């Protein structure tokens, strides 16, 4: 492998090298905030409405009431998460009707009242580059009840008792959350943040953002239209590679597809034996007497409860590394939207 | 008798059971016929006893109903009860008993412990007919399907899955096996099973479509 | 649930709900024909081991309580299932194998065993499934002079497969000079007589051993015994038994493509999707009936003792086990108003839930 | 063993999900590697003044 | 010579991967760094390199702190002895004590230490009559042999995911530590920093 292009840089003990010319780049970082809530029903899970199940699993204590509490930490984690990424406006800011902010073209970004979820285009952009694997919070037993085709694995999982539960915030609501947040930034600068928003034509926030870098703000004013051009022309760009190239957004596929897949794992493993003479439970109670039938229900029993455990543990593990992504994103939002930052690579 | 050596061509898939399965694709482990394997190609104008070994996949293109049967066994010169099949055009009789054949087998068309008998439909009703024959635990099970294929050179390329008919608790030690003809010449196909894992496809229709043979290459031990 | 005299403020994912079913469906064969046990299980004589007599049990009523009042057995030992179960579920064939042993070559009679009836008179799979019945037959198999007319063989020269039978006399040799048909040095005949005697010992005295051997049910069902067909009825959560499997659930008529060889039909789960009624020719879907979760949203317990009901994931018009529809379920018991306050209390896709003056009463916004 | 390996199977696919999460781990800690030190887009070379 | 530990945990199904990148490759990409740092300042972390003194670059790193520029130039033989003593005590401070790294030496030897579990986990019975596999496959019949085989199977699988478990908790740590110093090197080598004890 290479590492790079080969580079000897003139050094001497009088020589400087100084730039006459610039270039406005905007560049795209995608973080994770969160992810899917989930709940397990165990007598549903590990029986499947059998009393006899139901009476050998009481006696093995309260794994489950510590499996429900885990995963309710998470589904309440995650709320959490998007909340403190997202709410930390005060006020839902608009900007006026009049787009003109110095030459500088925002209505890639900006919502439209054209379709019912106001989004940019943008947004649709990225909300139809990221293909969802239908996840449970759309009402579906009355379509899991009615069977047509083929059975779909989201109705296994909803006959085996695993329910995926819908976000707190909707989509259109964070959509309004990020729409006010543009608003400030456009229209107020950094001022918003600090308390009330303080109006400053764009111009001049540009060259308040010019003169935070070390650059003059005589430069801004005398290069004004050659900016716009520029940060327009690299906003179309930006629009130009989300609409071709289409392996950008993976990350945030990711944490679709394995919280799709550890749920289909955990529906293949109610095909297995554990050691028992049968995976079905009915034909267990069916083919043999009380105590020989309890010796295969407690084998099922134990492996079921040991794949749960499991389950559970990876999804508190993938719940602390989402923690992490979110709060990081809450810090770049915090640190780069509403105000200027002064480190380097961030 | 005359012999030529053929390619399979991924071609002698069975049924695994009678469960439906639907849009999922599953894992068996049985005797399978390999894919891309050295099939025998046998002209009859002319016999040595062909081995039996862990199931014998049959083909066969004969329009004109020439072959009959076989006579799995193991001595074949009557002295047991083997295993025998015959066809009347009506019905089939796998009786297991003899008929004090010689060598050579044959047929003219112009019990003594007696043990099983088994009187079913028709056997054998652009004519490819496919037979699978397998002993496993004293059981003699049998699979079958007919296609229709378009040039008569060699074996076709496609998937063509095969359905079992009849089950028979007798067979016993069974070790070599001659095949039927009746002259008033022949064109079969002889392939080997062997103990192999098989992912299988079935489609919406319940059909498989489709099968990766996990010891081929790599590719499909990946695939697997 | 909480354990506790007192909640505090939320939402508390309390039971779940589950429509309990009302009537039971019994579906079996209509043949009408008994099985013949009398004419195996009694009998004039019993083959020897090395040609144990097999016979095969089909298209019958099976009834497993006359089989006590043939023979006085004690052990009904049984390997997949148990003698008290096998009138309820039901098999495709019987196979009975009848034959005489002696009383050290019973526990021979067993999967996964080696010695010499094992190993090269009567071998039995490692995955049988059925009952080996055996039973003294000191007064029928024994004469005073000695019973030479049951044959067992010493040795062969290859072990015997699962349920093989070899009956061909052949002279062994374990040496290089051939036999040639002569038994003179190094050259015994393989089957020798038991010779049996009154005056022995308990341990070596005639045993009659009848092995039934169930198989699974893969094929249409065709020898089971007396349980009482009911009439089929559909679009209604009941207890289903179709040819010995039990299950709950609503039973659908549908579209799918067996093929005429094929049963049943399963899931990804390796559960019973379609099944078919044994009577008429007929493939039925089996859907779980109407299930889900409940939640309780309650204030402080020194505030109120009013709560409200979330039923998680219905389309509920199916409520029993103020109305308002939501995305992540149903509520009952809140009044939905026209009105927008911060979150209390969150159910789901932006609706909360309050506690408010607006006569007290929980009320619920987005 | 093959009586092992024949009970083995009987218990599911904790294997094949062991395997993935130290696949997953493996893959990490180069990413790891990856993401500290590749931070420059050319190999700068030192003057042979010094 | 005898049996080494590394050699039983090859022959017990415990391998280790080599890394992506090698050691010459991560020094390479270090020499790198350093070059820029020396030769461009921080500008190579911003766009080109641009080449500037190295006494001027230092000039600016002290206005960046608070000190005007006039004291590096009357005082730069002070700065440049009071660097190379600094930078020669590191030596003298590495060559004899081994505390310091010993931070990476624990990156070492749970490695090893959770490996070496790895193998005694082996020796036990779990309640069978015996830890040796081909023991109780020739001292007992099929259904008992299955019991104690299933025993030690539960046993063992219960070692493997315990080992994945803590391994994946250890891997989450070493992905924070890697993200904090990805950002010292992205803040402190390729800048200056106003973060104070950063
Ligand atoms: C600084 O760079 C910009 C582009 O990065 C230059 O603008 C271009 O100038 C050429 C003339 O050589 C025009 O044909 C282009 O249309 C200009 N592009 C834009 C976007 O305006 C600019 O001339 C450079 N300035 C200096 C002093 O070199
Ligand atoms: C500075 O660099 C130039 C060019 O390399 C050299 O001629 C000069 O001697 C150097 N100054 C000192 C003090 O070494
Ligand atoms: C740029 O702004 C004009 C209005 O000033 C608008 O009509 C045009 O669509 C914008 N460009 C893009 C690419 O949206
Ligand atoms: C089948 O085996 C024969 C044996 O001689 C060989 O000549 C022939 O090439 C083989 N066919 C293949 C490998 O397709
Ligand atoms: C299933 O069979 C129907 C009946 O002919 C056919 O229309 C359909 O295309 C088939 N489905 C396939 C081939 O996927
Ligand atoms: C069982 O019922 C079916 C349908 O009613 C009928 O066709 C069949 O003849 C019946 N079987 C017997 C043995 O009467
Ligand atoms: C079994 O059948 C024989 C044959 O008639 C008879 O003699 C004998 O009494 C029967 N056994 C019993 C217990 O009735
Ligand atoms: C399911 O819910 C939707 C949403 O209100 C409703 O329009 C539809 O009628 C419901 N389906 C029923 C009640 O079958």
């Amino acid at each position: 492998m290479s590492l790079g292009a080969e580079n000897s840089v003139a050094y001497s003990n009088n020589s400087i090298a100084i730039p006459t010319n610039f270039t406005i780049s905007v560049t795209t970082e995608i973080l994770p905030v969160s992810m899917t809530k989930t709940s397990v029903d165990c007598t549903m899970y590990i029986c499947g409405d059998s009393t006899e199940c139901s009476n050998l699993l009481l006696q093995y204590g309260s794994f489950c009431t510590q499996l429900k509490r885990a995963l309710t930490g998470i589904a309440v984690e995650q709320d959490k998460n998007t909340q403190e990424v997202f709410a930390q406006v005060k006020q839902i800011y608009k900007t006026p009707p009049i787009k003109y902010f110095g030459g500088f073209n925002f209505s890639q970004i900006l919502p439209d009242p054209s379709k019912p979820s106001k989004r940019s285009f943008i947004e649709d952009l990225l909300f139809n580059k990221v293909t969802l694997a239908d996840a449970g919070f759309i009402k579906q037993y009355g379509d899991c009840l009615g069977d047509i085709a083929a059975r779909d694995l989201i109705c296994a999982q909803k006959f085996n008792g695993l329910t995926v539960l819908p976000p707190l915030l909707t989509d259109e609501m964070i959509a309004q959350y990020t729409s006010a947040l543009l608003a400030g930034t456009i229209t107020s600068g950094w001022t918003f943040g600090a308390g009330a928003a303080l109006q400053i034509p764009f111009a001049m926030q540009m060259a308040y953002r010019f003169n935070g870098i070390g650059v003059t703000q005589n430069v801004l004013y005398e290069n004004q239209k050659l900016i716009a051009n520029q940060f327009n022309s690299a906003i179309g760009k930006i629009q130009d590679s989300l609409s071709s190239t289409a392996s950008a957004l993976g990350k945030l596929q990711d944490v679709v597809n394995h919280n799709a897949q550890a749920l289909n794992t955990l529906v293949k493993q109610l095909s297995s034996k554990f050691g028992a003479i049968s995976s079905v439970l009915n034909d267990i109670l069916s083919r043999l007497d009380k105590v020989e039938a309890e010796v295969q229900i407690d084998r099922l029993i134990t492996g079921r409860l040991q794949s749960l455990q499991t389950y559970v543990t990876q999804q508190l593990i993938r719940a602390a590394e989402i923690r992490a992504s979110a709060n990081l994103a809450a810090t770049k939002m915090s640190e780069c939207v509403l105000g200027q930052s002064k480190r380097v690579d961030f | 008798r005359t012999q030529s050596y053929t390619n399979s061509f991924t071609r002698g898939v069975y049924y695994p059971d009678k469960v439906f399965r639907s849009s999922v694709l599953h894992s068996t482990q049985d005797l399978f016929l390999p894919f891309f394997s050295n099939v025998t190609w046998f002209h009859a104008i002319h016999n040595p006893a062909l081995p039996f070994n862990d199931g014998v996949y049959f083909a066969s293109t004969e329009k004109s109903n020439i072959i009959r049967g076989w006579i799995f066994g193991t001595t074949l010169d009557s002295k047991t009860q083997s295993l025998l099949i015959v066809n009347n055009a009506t019905n089939v009789v796998i009786k297991v008993c003899e008929f004090q054949f010689c060598n050579d087998p044959f047929l003219d068309v112009y019990a003594n412990n007696c043990t099983f008998e088994y009187v079913s439909q028709p056997f054998l009703m652009k004519n490819l007919r496919e037979f699978v024959f397998k002993n496993i635990d004293g059981y003699f099970k049998i699979y079958s399907k007919h296609t229709p294929i378009n040039l008569e050179r060699d074996l076709p390329q496609g998937f063509s899955a095969l359905e079992p008919l009849v089950d028979l608790p007798i067979g016993i030690n069974i070790t070599r096996f001659q095949t039927l003809l009746a002259l008033h010449a022949a064109a079969y196909y002889v392939g080997y099973l062997q103990p192999r894992t098989f992912l299988l496809k079935y489609n919406e229709n319940g059909t498989i479509t489709d099968a990766v043979d996990c010891a081929l290459d790599p590719l499909s031990e990946t695939k697997c | 649930t909480l354990k506790s005299f007192t909640v505090e403020k939320g939402i508390y994912q309390t039971s779940n709900f589950r429509v309990q079913p009302t009537e039971s469906i019994v579906r079996f064969p209509n043949i009408t024909n008994l099985c013949p046990f009398h004419e195996v299980f009694n009998a004039t004589t019993f083959a020897s081991v090395y040609a144990w007599n097999r016979k095969r049990i089909s298209n019958c009523v099976a009834d497993y309580s006359v089989i006590y009042n043939f023979a006085p057995f004690f052990a009904f030992k049984c390997y997949g299932v148990s003698p008290t179960k096998l009138n309820d579920l039901c098999f495709t064939n019987v196979y009975a194998d009848s034959f005489v042993i002696r009383g050290n070559e019973v526990s021979q009679i067993a999967p996964g065993q080696t010695g010499n009836i094992a190993d090269y008179n009567y071998k039995l799979p490692d995955d049988f499934t059925g009952c080996v019945i055996a039973w003294n037959s000191n007064k029928l198999d024994s004469k005073p002079s000695g019973n030479y007319n049951y044959l067992y063989r010493l040795l062969r020269k290859s072990k015997l497969k699962p349920f093989e039978r070899d009956i061909s006399t052949e002279i062994y040799q374990a040496g290089n000079k051939p036999c040639n048909g002569v038994a003179g040095p190094n050259c015994y005949s393989p089957l020798q007589s038991y010779g049996f005697r009154p005056t022995y010992g308990v341990g070596h005295q005639p045993y009659r051993v009848v092995v039934l051997s169930f198989e699974l049910l893969h094929a249409p069902a065709t020898v089971c015994g007396p349980k009482k067909s009911t009439n089929l009825v559909k679009n209604k959560c009941v207890n289903f038994n179709f040819n010995g499997l039990t299950g709950t659930g609503v039973l659908t008529e549908s579209n799918k493509k067996f093929l005429p060889f094929q049963q049943f039909g399963r899931d990804i789960a390796d559960t019973t999707d379609a099944v078919r009624d044994p009577q008429t020719l007929e493939i039925l879907d089996i859907t779980p009936c109407s299930f889900g979760g409940v939640s309780v949203i309650t204030p402080g317990t020194n505030t109120s003792n009013q709560v409200a009901v979330l039923y998680q994931g219905v389309n509920c018009t199916e409520v029993p086990v103020n109305v308002f529809q939501t995305r992540a379920g149903c509520l009952i018991g809140a009044e939905y108003v026209n009105n927008s306050y911060e979150c209390d209390i969150p159910i789901g896709a932006g609706i909360c839930a309050s506690y408010q003056t607006q006569s007290q009463s929980i009320i619920a916004y987005t």
